[PDB]
C-alpha cells in the first residue's frame, strides 16, 4: 500500500526511502569513514582556533570568503560567449523590454488618437 | 555646535519666514478677487486669459 | 460645537504622552504599565461620552486643520472625522485594547522586555485610531502602512525563531500588495476627481467605476487575509498572544473592510463590483472554514475563524448591507477578544504546550476559564438571543433575501455548519475529554488581572452587543418578511453542525484507526496553497534573480559589452601598432608608398 | 475674520428637545459641568492675552501690484518686456489655483452641510464647479511642466483658430 | 512559569516512574542499576523507557544520546543537565 | 552666493595652520557655522528664482541641494576617522582638505548660472573622488572601481560639451533665463535628435541607468565611507539637477525620442530590486538600491509633469538622507568586523541594544514609510506616471513589493536572531556614531513635519 | 551525519523508526487508551519477526516498513516544545546574552556589583592559567595526524580541568 513516493526539485528525497542506502557497498563503508575523517579534522582546527583566551577578533573562516570571491569576483573569469549564453542573454534582457515597449506604444497610439477624436472621461482631469 | 544651536535654530527658522513661494498671499488676493467677481456679476475666471481683442490670426 | 470636537481631540491626543514618558524617561520606570493601562481607561472613559452624544443629538462632524503643502489644485491637512462608523468604531477598540493591557501586565510578566513592548503596542492603538478617524485618504494610507509596519515587529517580537521572521516578512508582504492595490485606488482618484477627499468623491458618483474599486478590492484582499492572499494569519498567529489578540481580533485585519464600509456611496453602483464581493466572501468562508477542519493547534484554529467571520464580512458588502458588516465587526471583535484572552491564559498556565493533542482536561481545572470558552465557542454560531445572533444572523437573513449569485448562499450555509463543527470540536477537546497533560501541575487562575480582564469582556460579550446594536438610526431597510425555512434556517443548520460533530465525536471514542483518504490532507496540511505557493514562488523569482539578474545580465554580459570590447579593441590595435622591430627600411617604404598613395590613389594636390 | 459672502454658510436650523420621558439626560449635567470647567477659564486666559495685545498695536498690510501692459505687446526678443509679461502671468497662475481651491472648499463644505441628501442645495455649487473647471482645463491644463507664459498663448492661438474652423464648417 | 526543580526532585521523579513500570520490580531497583545487564529488559522497551522520560518531562532528547543512557542514574543526571537544575 | 564661496575657500587653510589634534575640532566646528550661515539661504519667493550674480543665481530647485551639501560636509569630516585615525598628518590633513575642495565645487556647481560653467564644475567635481577613492579605498579592486568611475563619466559627459557649444554660438549665451524667455522648438530632424541623445546620454551615465549602472556598485563596495556618501548622494542628486536645468529646452522631440530610456530604466529598476534581493557584501545592497531609485527618478524627469517634477525633487533629497546613513551603518558594522559579508555578521539585537533603532529606521526611511519624504516622492512619481498611461503602475508597485522585501531582508538578516559565537571583539557603541545617526535621521524627520522647503519649482 | 560515528547500525536505524512511529502515532491517536493499545499492537507487531536469522531479510523488512510507515504518517505531529519546529524552539534566544562579554563595562557598574566580578576573575585566571601546556599537550599528544572521530579525551593525568571545556561550561542557563 503505497504510491512509491515520487520525488521532485522541491519534495527533497527523505533519508529514510533512498533505497540505495539498504544495498551497500564497502567502498561507501570507506567514504564515511573517510568523510567522517574529513568533518573531525576541520571541527579540531576550528576548536583549537576557537577557545584561545588571548584570540579577539573574528575566526577567518576561509570557505566563506571562498564562496564570496567565487559569487562576486571569479564569475567574469571563466566565461566564454556560447550559443546558450547568447541565446539565454538576448532572450532574458532584451525579449520582455521589446514586449513592454510595444505594449507602451499601443496603449499611448490608442490614448492619443482617442483624445484627438475626444471622447475620453476628461470632463475635468485637472492634476495631470 | 550641532544640536543646540544649529537644529533647534534651524527649526524655528524654517519653522515660520516670510511666506515661502507666496501662498498666504496667494489666499488673500483670491479671497478679494472672488468677493468682487462673484459681486459683480461676470463668472469667477472666465476663460482666454488674453483678451481677443488683442490677438491675431493667421487667414487662411 | 465645543464638547464634542473637544473630548475626540483630547481622546486622540491622550495617546501621545506616555511616548513622551518614554522619551523623557532618563531615569526608567517600574509602573510604566500602570501608566498605559490608566492612560487606556482614561481614553475610553473619554470616549464614552461623544458617542452618547452622537446617538442622543445626530449631529457628525469633520475636523480639519494645519494645512500641509497645498500646492496645486488639491490641499491635504490633518483632517479626520467622528460620523456613524467614525465614532461607533473607536470605543470598542479603546475597550478591547484596555482589556489586552490587563492580560498582558499578567501574561508578559516574566519577561523583562516589557516597556518596549507597551511602547510598540501603544504605537500601533495609535496608529490604527488614525486609520479609523481619517477621511483624507492619504491619511488613510498612513494608517495603513504604519499598523502594517507595527504589525511587522509585533510579530517578530520574540527575535531568535526563524519561524517568527518568516511571518513578519510574509505579512509585510501581502500588506505591500495591499499598498499597490490602494494606490491603484488613489492614483484613479487623483487623476479623474482632482483630489483624494472623501466628501468631494461621495458629492460625486462616477460612472466608470471598475478600475478603482478593482484596486479597492486588491487592497481589501491584502489586509484582510482573505483568498489568494490569506496564508498569512495562522503564521502571524506564531507570535505572542497578546500581539495575536489585538492584531487579529478588533484591529489590523477589519481595515482591509473598513475602506469597503467607508465606500459605501461609491459601491452603491457597479453590479460587477457587488458580485466580485460576495465571489470573493463566499470563496474565503468555505475555504478557511474547511480548512480550519482538523487543525490541532489553539491559535490556528481561531485564525481561521475570524478568516471565516471575515468572509461573512465580505458577503455583507457584497448584499447592499453595510451597517450590519459594521455591527458584526463590533461583536467579532469583543468576543474573539475574550476568546483570545483565555486560550492565553490557559497556555500560560499549562507550562506553553499551546496544542490541542495533551490538552484534554480542563473543566473543573479552575472552571472560569472554561466558563469563558463555552461562552465563547457558543457565542460563535448563532445563539438565539446572545451577541453572535444578532449580526450572524441578519447578515445571512439579508443574504438570503437578495439577488444573489445563487452558490454564494449555499458556500455560506455549508461554512456556517462548519464554524458549528469547528467550534464542537474545540471545546470538545479542550475541556472534555480525559486529562492528558503531564505532571507536577501548577494550574493557577487566584490572580488579579486576569479575572478581571476575562470578567471585564464577558460582561461586554454579553451585554454590548444588545446595548451596540439596538440604540441606532435604522440607516437601511430591514427585511423582517422572511417565509418559513429561511428565518429558521441558522438555527436549523447549527442544530444539525452539532449533531454532526456530536456524532465525529463519538467515532473518535472509538478505536478502529483508519487510514487517511487525502481529504483528511487536504484540509490537514494547510490547504496545499501555503506549500505550493512558498514552494514555488520563492523558488522562481530567486532562480531567475540568480541567473539573470545577478550572474547573466549585469555582470557577465554587460562587462562584456561595454568594458570588454572596447578595451580588446585598444589592445588589439596598440599590439598591432608598436609591434614594430627597428629597422629603417621599413620606415622609408612606408614613407614612399604613402607619397605615391597621396598623390596617385587618393588625391591632394586636386 | 472673514467675508460671509466669498465663504457662504446657510442660516442655523436648530430644534428644541421636548423630553417625552424623566431619567433625566446626563449630557446636560456633563456639558455644564464642562461649560463651568473649560469655557470659563480659557476665556479669562484669552481676554488677559488680549488686553496684553491691545495695549500696543501692530499692524500688517497686503501686498498689492500694478498692471504691467501685456505679454501681446512684447517684440521678437526684448527680454526687459517678457519678463515683467510673465511673471505677471505667473501671479495670475497662483491666484487662479487659489480660486480653484475656494471653490473646492465649497463643494466640501456643501457636501458635510447638506447631510444625507446631496443634491438639495448643493447643484449651484457644483455648476459653478463645473463651470470654473471647464475653463481651467481649457486653458491651462495640457501644456506641462516648463510653462513660461508662450506656450499658454499658443494654445489659445491654437484652440480658437480650430474652433474658428469648427464654426466655419458650421456656417 | 514558576516551576522550582533540584536534584532530589528530578532523582525521585525518575525513579518513581521507572518504579511504576511493569515488567520491572521494586524490589531490586537501586539508583545504580543498568537496564540490559541485570534488570534485564530488552533495547525496545529501553525506547519506550525513553518515551516515556520524554512524556514525563515534556521535551525530546535526541537518538544521539538515546543509544547510551542504560541507566538512571545517567538519565537523572542528563536531563539536569539539559533542564541546568541549579540557582 | 560669494558669502558662502569664500568662507569655503577660508575654511581650507584652517586645516592646515591649526596644530596637532585641534584641525578636527575647528573644522567641524567651523563646517558646522557654515551648515548654519546655509540656512540662512532659503529667501526664495514667487514670481522668479533669486540672483546672486549673472554668475550665481539659485532656483528652488537648488536651495535643498546646496543645504544638503553644506550639510553634509561636516556629518561626513566627522564621518571619516577610526580608519585613518592612525595615519599621518600630513595624509590627514590633504584628505580633509580634499573634502573641503570637493565641497567648494559642489557649490560652484549646484550655483552655476552658465551650462558651459555648469559642465566645467560638473567634471571638478569628478576630479577629486578618484583621488579619495584610489587612495583609501581599502581593498584590491579600488584602481579598477575609479578607472571605470573615471573613463564612464568622462566618455559619457564629453559630446555633452559640443552640444553645449553649439547651442552657445547658436543662439547667444547660456544664462538660464536668457537660454529661457528665448527657447524656441526644434523639430524632428536628425541632428536635434543626436544632440538630444548627446545631452541627455551624458546625463544618463551621471545617474546611472540600467545600461550603464556597473559603473556605480563597484565605486561603492571598493571605496571609503567619504568617497561613497559624497558619491551617491551629491554626485547622483547633482546629474539629476542637472537634467532637470537642461531639459528646458528640446521641447517637442521627446515625446518622439524618449520612449526607449523610459523602458530601459523601468525594466532595469525592476531587475535591479530583483539582483540586490540575494546578493552578499552588504555594501552593494545600498548601491543597486541607489540605481532603484534613481531610475525612478529619470522616469519622473523625462515624464514631463509638475507632479513629477516634484516628486523628482522629493525623492532626490529623501533618498540621498537615506543612502547616505544606510552607507553609513554598513561602514559601523564593518569596522565592528572586518567581513565586508552578510551572512557572517549575524546577531546584533541582543549586542548593541541601540543600533537596531537606527537600523530600523533608516530601513523604514528605505521601505516608504508614509509621513516620510521618500513616500512623498515616490507616490507623486506613481501618479504621475499613471497620468502618462493606465498600465505602467505594476511596474511601480512591484518595485514597492520588491524594495520593501529586499530593505526588510537586509534588516533581518544581519540584525536578528543569532550571534554566531566566535566574533568576540565588538565593542559597545560609541558616542561618535550615534551622534552621526542623529545627524542624519532628524533633519528627514523635521522635514516630514514641514516639506514645502523641498518641493521644487513648481510649488 | 554523527559525532561519533559514520554510519549509525542497522539496529538503531531500526530502533529510531520505531520512535518515529511511536511518536506519530501519539499524534494520530488521541484519548490515550486507544494509543496504549494500538502501541502495544505496533510492539507485538515488532516482536513477530525479531528473531529471523538472516541479514538481507531484515534489511528486507526494514525497506518495507518504511514504505507502509511513510504511507501512514501524520501530517503535523506533536512535536514537544522544545524541539526543531516546536511551538516554542529557543523562545528565550532573545536573551542568551553570552559570556565573552560582561567585561566590557563601566567600572561603576563593575562597582556596582562586586563579587560576582571578583568570582569571576578567579574563573577567568584558572582559564589564562591552565590553557597551554596542559591542554594543547593533551590535542596533539594523543591523535594520529588524522583524529577520525570527534569524541576529546579526558583530562585523567594528573590534575586539572579536561581540553576545551570553557564554551561548553559558561553556556546560558537556557531559561534566563
Ligand atoms: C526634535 C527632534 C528630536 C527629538 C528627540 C526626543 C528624545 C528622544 C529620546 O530620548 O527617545 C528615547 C528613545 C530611547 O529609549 P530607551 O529608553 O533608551 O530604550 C529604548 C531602546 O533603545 C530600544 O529603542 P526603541 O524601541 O525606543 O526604538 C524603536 C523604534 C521603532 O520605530 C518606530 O516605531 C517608527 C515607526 C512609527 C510608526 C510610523 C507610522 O522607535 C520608536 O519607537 C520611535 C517612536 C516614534 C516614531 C515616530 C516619530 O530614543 C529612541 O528610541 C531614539 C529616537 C527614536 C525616534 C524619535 C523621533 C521623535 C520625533
Ligand atoms: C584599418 C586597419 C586594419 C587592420 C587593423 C588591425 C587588425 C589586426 C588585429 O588587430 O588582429 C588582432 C585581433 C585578431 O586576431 P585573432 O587572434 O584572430 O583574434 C581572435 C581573438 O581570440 C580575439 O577574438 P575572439 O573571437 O576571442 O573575440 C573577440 C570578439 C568578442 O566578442 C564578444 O565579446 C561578443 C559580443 C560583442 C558585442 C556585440 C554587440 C555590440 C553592440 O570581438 C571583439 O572583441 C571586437 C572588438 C571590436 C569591436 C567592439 C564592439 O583583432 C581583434 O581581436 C579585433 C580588435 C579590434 C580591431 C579594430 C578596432 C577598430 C576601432
Ligand atoms: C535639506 C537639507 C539639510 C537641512 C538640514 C537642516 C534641516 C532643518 C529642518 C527643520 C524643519 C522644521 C519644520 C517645522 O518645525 O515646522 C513647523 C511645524 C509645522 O508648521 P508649519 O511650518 O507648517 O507652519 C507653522 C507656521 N506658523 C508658525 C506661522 C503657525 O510646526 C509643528 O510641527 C508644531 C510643533
Ligand atoms: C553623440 C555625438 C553628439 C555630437 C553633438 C550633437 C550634434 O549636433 O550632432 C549632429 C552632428 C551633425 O549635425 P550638425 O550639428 O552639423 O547639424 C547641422 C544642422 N543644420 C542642418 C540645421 C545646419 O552629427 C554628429 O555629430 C554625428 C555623430
Ligand atoms: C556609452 C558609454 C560608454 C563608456 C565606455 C567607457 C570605456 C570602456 C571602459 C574603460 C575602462 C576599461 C578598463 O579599465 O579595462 C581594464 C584594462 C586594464 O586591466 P588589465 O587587463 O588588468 O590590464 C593590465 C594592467 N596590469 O584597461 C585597458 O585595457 C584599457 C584599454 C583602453 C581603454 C580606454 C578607454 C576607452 C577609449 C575608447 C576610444 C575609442
Amino acid at each position: 500500500s503505497f504510491p512509491k513516493y515520487e520525488p521532485s526539485r522541491l519534495a527533497s528525497l527523505p533519508t529514510t526511502l533512498d533505497p540505495a542506502e539498504y544495498d551497500i557497498s564497502s567502498e561507501t563503508r570507506k567514504a564515511q569513514a573517510e568523510r567522517l575523517a574529513i568533518r573531525s579534522r576541520l571541527k579540531r582546527e576550528y576548536q583549537l582556533q576557537y577557545n584561545d583566551p588571548s584570540r579577539r577578533g573574528v575566526v577567518e573562516d576561509p570557505a566563506l570568503i571562498r564562496w564570496t570571491c567565487a559569487r562576486s569576483a571569479n564569475v567574469y573569469p571563466n566565461f566564454r560567449p556560447n550559443t546558450k549564453t547568447s541565446l539565454l542573454g538576448a532572450l532574458f534582457g532584451i525579449g520582455p523590454l521589446i514586449f513592454w515597449y510595444y505594449v507602451f506604444k499601443t496603449d499611448r497610439d490608442r490614448k492619443e488618437k482617442l483624445i484627438q477624436e475626444g471622447k475620453l472621461d476628461r470632463t475635468f482631469n485637472i492634476s495631470y | 555646535f550641532g544640536f543646540s544651536i544649529v537644529l533647534v535654530l534651524g527649526s524655528t527658522f524654517v519653522a515660520y519666514l516670510p511666506d515661502y513661494r507666496m501662498q498666504e498671499w496667494a489666499r488673500r488676493e483670491a479671497e478679494r478677487l472672488v468677493k468682487y467677481r462673484e459681486a459683480h456679476g461676470l463668472p469667477l475666471m472666465e476663460s482666454n486669459c488674453f483678451d481677443p481683442s488683442k490677438i491675431q490670426l493667421p487667414e487662411d | 460645537m465645543n464638547l464634542f470636537s473637544s473630548l475626540t481631540l483630547v481622546t486622540l491626543i491622550l495617546l501621545t504622552m506616555p511616548i513622551a514618558a518614554i522619551n523623557f524617561n532618563t531615569h526608567k520606570f517600574t509602573n510604566y504599565p500602570l501608566y498605559v493601562k490608566t492612560t487606556i481607561s482614561c481614553a475610553f472613559i473619554t470616549s464614552m461620552i461623544p458617542t452618547m452624544m452622537f446617538i442622543h443629538t445626530g449631529q457628525e462632524m469633520i475636523i480639519s486643520n494645519w494645512h500641509w503643502l497645498t500646492i496645486q489644485t488639491l490641499k491635504l491637512s490633518l483632517s479626520f472625522k467622528m460620523d456613524f462608523f467614525s465614532m461607533m468604531f473607536v470605543p470598542v477598540a479603546l475597550f478591547v485594547t484596555w482589556s489586552i493591557m490587563e492580560f498582558s501586565m499578567w501574561y508578559m510578566h516574566s519577561d523583562p522586555n516589557i516597556n518596549q513592548f507597551f511602547k510598540y503596542l501603544l504605537l500601533f492603538l495609535i496608529t490604527m485610531l488614525i486609520l479609523v478617524t481619517a477621511n483624507n485618504l492619504f491619511q488613510l494610507f498612513i494608517g495603513w502602512e504604519g499598523v502594517g509596519i507595527m504589525s511587522f515587529l509585533l510579530i517578530g517580537w520574540w527575535y531568535g525563531r526563524t519561524d517568527a521572521n518568516t511571518a513578519a516578512l510574509q505579512a509585510i508582504l501581502y500588506n505591500r500588495i495591499g499598498d499597490i492595490g490602494f494606490i491603484l485606488a488613489m492614483a484613479w482618484f487623483l487623476i479623474n476627481l482632482n483630489t483624494w477627499d472623501l466628501q468631494q468623491i461621495f458629492m460625486l458618483n462616477p460612472n466608470d467605476s471598475n478600475l478603482p474599486l478593482m484596486g479597492l478590492i486588491l487592497a481589501a484582499t491584502g489586509k484582510s487575509a482573505q483568498f489568494g492572499l490569506h496564508p498569512w494569519l495562522p503564521s502571524a498567529m506564531e507570535g505572542p498572544t497578546p500581539v495575536s489578540a489585538l492584531l487579529h481580533s478588533s484591529t489590523m485585519v477589519v481595515a482591509g473592510i473598513f475602506l469597503l464600509i467607508r465606500f459605501y456611496p461609491l459601491t452603491e453602483n457597479n453590479k460587477f463590483g457587488q458580485s466580485i464581493m460576495l465571489c470573493l466572501g463566499a470563496m474565503t468562508t468555505l475555504f478557511t472554514a474547511m480548512c480550519a477542519l482538523t487543525q490541532n493547534d489553539i491559535k490556528k484554529i481561531i485564525a481561521f475563524s475570524t478568516s471565516s467571520q471575515l468572509g461573512l464580512m465580505m458577503v455583507t458588502i457584497g448584499i447592499n448591507q453595510p451597517h450590519l458588516a459594521f455591527l458584526h465587526i463590533c461583536t467579532h471583535a469583543f468576543f474573539k477578544a475574550m476568546l483570545f484572552m483565555c486560550s492565553g491564559s490557559i497556555i500560560h498556565s499549562l507550562n506553553d504546550e499551546q496544542d490541542i493533542r495533551k490538552m484534554g482536561g480542563l473543566f473543573k481545572a479552575m472552571p472560569f476559564t472554561t466558563t469563558a470558552l463555552i461562552i465563547g465557542s457558543l457565542a460563535l454560531t448563532g445563539m438565539p438571543f446572545l451577541t453572535g445572533f444578532y449580526s450572524k444572523d441578519l447578515i445571512i437573513e439579508s443574504a438570503n433575501t437578495s439577488y444573489t449569485n445563487a452558490w454564494a448562499l449555499l458556500m455560506t450555509l455549508v461554512a456556517t455548519s462548519f464554524t458549528a463543527i469547528y467550534s464542537t470540536r474545540i471545546i470538545f477537546f479542550a475541556l472534555l475529554g480525559q486529562p492528558r497533560f503531564p505532571t507536577l501541575i501548577n494550574i493557577n487562575e487566584n490572580n488579579p488581572f486576569l479575572i478581571n480582564s476575562i470578567k471585564r469582556l464577558l460582561i461586554g460579550s454579553l451585554f454590548a452587543g444588545f446595548i451596540i446594536s439596538n440604540n441606532i438610526p435604522p440607516m437601511t431597510i430591514p427585511q423582517m418578511t422572511m417565509p418559513h425555512y429561511l428565518k429558521m434556517t441558522a438555527l436549523t443548520v447549527t442544530i444539525l453542525g452539532f449533531i454532526l460533530a456530536l456524532e465525529i465525536s463519538n467515532t473518535t471514542h472509538y478505536l478502529k484507526f483508519n487510514y487517511p483518504s487525502n481529504t483528511f490532507k487536504f484540509s490537514n496540511l494547510l490547504g496545499y496553497y501555503p506549500t505550493i505557493m512558498h514552494r514555488l514562488t520563492p523558488y522562481m523569482n530567486l532562480t531567475m534573480s540568480q541567473k539573470s539578474a545577478s550572474s547573466l545580465l549585469d555582470l557577465i554580459w554587460l562587462e562584456t559589452i561595454l568594458p570588454k570590447t572596447i578595451s580588446l579593441a585598444q589592445m588589439k590595435m596598440s599590439t598591432t601598432i608598436t609591434s614594430q622591430k627597428g629597422l629603417i627600411k621599413l620606415y622609408f617604404l612606408s614613407f614612399l608608398i604613402t607619397i605615391l598613395i597621396s598623390t596617385t590613389l587618393l588625391n591632394f594636390h586636386e | 475674520s472673514w467675508d460671509k459672502d466669498v465663504y457662504p454658510e446657510p442660516p442655523r436650523r436648530t430644534p428644541a428637545p421636548s423630553p417625552q420621558t424623566s431619567l433625566p439626560n446626563p449630557i446636560t449635567y456633563l456639558t455644564k459641568a464642562f461649560d463651568l470647567l473649560v469655557d470659563r477659564p480659557v476665556t479669562l486666559v484669552r481676554e488677559f492675552i488680549e488686553r496684553q495685545h491691545a495695549k500696543n498695536k501692530y499692524y500688517y498690510y497686503h501686498r498689492e501690484f500694478r498692471r504691467v501692459p501685456d505679454i501681446t505687446e512684447c517684440h521678437e526678443k526684448d527680454v526687459l518686456c517678457m519678463f515683467e509679461a510673465e511673471m505677471q502671468w505667473k501671479r495670475d497662475y497662483k491666484v487662479d489655483q487659489e480660486i480653484v481651491n475656494i471653490i473646492q472648499e465649497r463643494l466640501k463644505a456643501c457636501q458635510q452641510r447638506e447631510g444625507e441628501s446631496h443634491r438639495q442645495n448643493c447643484a449651484k455649487e457644483l455648476q459653478q464647479f463645473t463651470q470654473v473647471v471647464k475653463a481651467y482645463q481649457d486653458r491651462y491644463h495640457d501644456l506641462g511642466a516648463h510653462y513660461s507664459a508662450r506656450k499658454c498663448l499658443a494654445k489659445q492661438k491654437q484652440r480658437m483658430l480650430a474652433e474658428r474652423k469648427a464654426t466655419k464648417e458650421a456656417a | 512559569d514558576a516551576p522550582p526543580l533540584t536534584l532530589e526532585g528530578i532523582k525521585d521523579r525518575v525513579l518513581y516512574v521507572l518504579k511504576l513500570y511493569d515488567k520491572i520490580d521494586p524490589e531490586k531497583l537501586s539508583v545504580n542499576s543498568h537496564f540490559m545487564k541485570d534488570l534485564g529488559l530488552d533495547s525496545l522497551d529501553q525506547v519506550e523507557i525513553i518515551m516515556a522520560m520524554e512524556d514525563e518531562f515534556g521535551f525530546e532528547i535526541p537518538d544521539i544520546d538515546a543509544e547510551k543512557l542504560m541507566c538512571p542514574q545517567e538519565i537523572v543526571d542528563y536531563i539536569a543537565d539539559k533542564k541546568d537544575v541549579y540557582e | 552666493m560669494l558669502k558662502y564661496i569664500i568662507p569655503t575657500m577660508m575654511l581650507m587653510p584652517l586645516t592646515w595652520l591649526s596644530k596637532n589634534s585641534m584641525i578636527w575640532i575647528n573644522t567641524t566646528l567651523h563646517s558646522l557655522l557654515i551648515s548654519l550661515t546655509s540656512l540662512l539661504l532659503l529667501n526664495q519667493f514667487g514670481d522668479n528664482s533669486l540672483n546672486f550674480s549673472l554668475t550665481f543665481f539659485s532656483d528652488s530647485l537648488s536651495t535643498p541641494l546646496l543645504i544638503l551639501t553644506m550639510w553634509l560636509l561636516p556629518l561626513m569630516l566627522m564621518a571619516s576617522q577610526h580608519h585613518l585615525s592612525k595615519e599621518n598628518l600630513a595624509r590627514k590633513k590633504l584628505f580633509i582638505s580634499m573634502l573641503i575642495l570637493l565641497q567648494l565645487f559642489l557649490i560652484m556647481t549646484f550655483t552655476a548660472t552658465e551650462l558651459i560653467f555648469f559642465y566645467i564644475m560638473f567634471e571638478a567635481t569628478l576630479v577629486p573622488t578618484l583621488i579619495i577613492i584610489t587612495r583609501w579605498g581599502n581593498q584590491t579592486e579600488r584602481l579598477n572601481a575609479g578607472l571605470y568611475f573615471l573613463f564612464y563619466t568622462l566618455a559619457g559627459s564629453l559630446p555633452l560639451l559640443v552640444a553645449l557649444i553649439y547651442i552657445q554660438n547658436t543662439m547667444g549665451s547660456l544664462n538660464f533665463l536668457i537660454l529661457q524667455y528665448w527657447v524656441q522648438p526644434m523639430p524632428n530632424s536628425w541632428s536635434n535628435t543626436f544632440m538630444w541623445l548627446a545631452c541627455m546620454m551624458a546625463f544618463m551615465v551621471k545617474m546611472p541607468l540600467y545600461g550603464l549602472h556597473l559603473w556605480l556598485p563597484k565605486a561603492h563596495v571598493e571605496a571609503p565611507i567619504a568617497g561613497s556618501m559624497v558619491l551617491a548622494a551629491i554626485l547622483l542628486k547633482l546629474g539629476g539637477y542637472g537634467m532637470m536645468r537642461i531639459t528646458l529646452l528640446l521641447n517637442p522631440i521627446t515625446d518622439f525620442m524618449a520612449y526607449p530610456f523610459i523602458m530601459l530604466s523601468l525594466w532595469g529598476m525592476i531587475m535591479t530590486s530583483s539582483i540586490c534581493l540575494r546578493q552578499t557584501d552588504l555594501k552593494s545592497l545600498i548601491a543597486y538600491s541607489s540605481v532603484s531609485h534613481m531610475a525612478l527618478v529619470i522616469v519622473a524627469i523625462l515624464i514631463q509633469t509638475p507632479w513629477s517634477y516634484m516628486g523628482a525633487t522629493a525623492l532626490m533629497i529623501a533618498h540621498g538622507l537615506t543612502s547616505s546613513m544606510l552607507f553609513c551603518l554598513a561602514n559601523s558594522n564593518y569596522e565592528r568586523v572586518h567581513s565586508r559579508t552578510m551572512i557572517l555578521a549575524r546577531g546584533l539585537q541582543t549586542l548593541l541594544p541601540l543600533m537596531a533603532a537606527w537600523w530600523l529606521l533608516a530601513s523604514l526611511t528605505n521601505l516608504a514609510l508614509p509621513p516620510s519624504i521618500n513616500l512623498i516622492g515616490e507616490l507623486f512619481v506613481v501618479m504621475s506616471t499613471f497620468s502618462w498611461s493606465n498600465i505602467t503602475i505594476i511596474l511601480m508597485g512591484l518595485n514597492m513589493v520588491i524594495t520593501a522585501l529586499y530593505s526588510l531582508y537586509m534588516l533581518i538578516t544581519t540584525q536578528r536572531g543569532k550571534h554566531t559565537h566566535h566574533i568576540n571583539n565588538i565593542l559597545p557603541s560609541f558616542t561618535r556614531e550615534n551622534a552621526l545617526m542623529s545627524l542624519h535621521m532628524l533633519p528627514l524627520l523635521l522635514l516630514s513635519l514641514n516639506p514645502k522647503i523641498i518641493l521644487g519649482p513648481l510649488y | 551525519f554523527l559525532p561519533s560515528a559514520a554510519y549509525l547500525t542497522h539496529q538503531q536505524k531500526v530502533l529510531q523508526l520505531y520512535k518515529r512511529a511511536l511518536r506519530h502515532l501519539e499524534s494520530r491517536c488521541v484519548h490515550r487508551d486507544k494509543y496504549r493499545y494500538f502501541a502495544c499492537l505496533l510492539r507485538a507487531r515488532f516482536d513477530e519477526h525479531k528473531n529471523e536469522k538472516d541479514m538481507v531479510k531484515a534489511t528486507q523488512l526494514l525497506r518495507e516498513a518504511e514504505k507502509e510507515f511513510w504511507h501512514g504518517q501524520h501530517p503535523q505531529p506533536y512535536i514537544f516544545p522544545e524541539s526543531p519546529g516546536g511551538t516554542s524552539y529557543e523562545r528565550y534566544e532573545c536573551y542568551k546574552v553570552p559570556e565573552w562579554c560582561l567585561d566590557d563595562w563601566h567600572p561603576s557598574e563593575k562597582a556596582m556589583y562586586p563579587d560576582y566580578f571578583a568570582k569571576r576573575e578567579q574563573w577567568k585566571k584558572l582559564r589564562r592559567e591552565s590553557w597551554e601546556r596542559e591542554v594543547k599537550q593533551l590535542q596533539e599528544e594523543t591523535p594520529v595526524g588524522g583524529p577520525r572521530t570527534e569524541a576529546l579525551p579526558p583530562a585523567r593525568k594528573q590534575g586539572d580541568l579536561p581540553p576545551l571545556w570553557w564554551h561548553i561550561v559558561t553556556r546560558p542557563r537556557e531559561r534566563p
